[PDB]
């Protein structure tokens, strides 16, 4: 559920996953 | 050969007026910084 | 219907500004940045 109107801060701090 | 993030809100790939509310002032923001 | 531009990080809600926010004072950009 991502809005996506800008001003949404994406960083790394916001990301727990990752897969191959 | 891909890999798939994960954000708070979902995943992630390569690329192949009720409901407003008040903010804070500016005030409130200095005091928080 | 009202058109938004901003929506908070953790509260998940459509925010609306203060005008002092468009009437920044240069002190407050000195401050902030
Ligand atoms: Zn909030």
């Amino acid at each position: 559920l991502h809005v996506e109107l800008p001003s949404q801060q994406r960083r790394l701090r916001h990301l727990r996953n990752i897969a191959a | 050969n891909e890999i798939i993030f994960g954000l708070n809100d979902g995943y992630y790939g390569a690329p192949f007026q009720n409901c407003v509310r008040n903010s804070y002032d500016v005030f409130s923001l200095l005091r928080l910084h | 219907t009202m058109q938004v531009s901003f929506v908070c990080q953790r509260c998940s809600q459509p925010l609306k500004l203060d005008t002092s926010f468009k009437i920044l004072d240069r002190v407050t950009i000195q401050e902030l940045t």
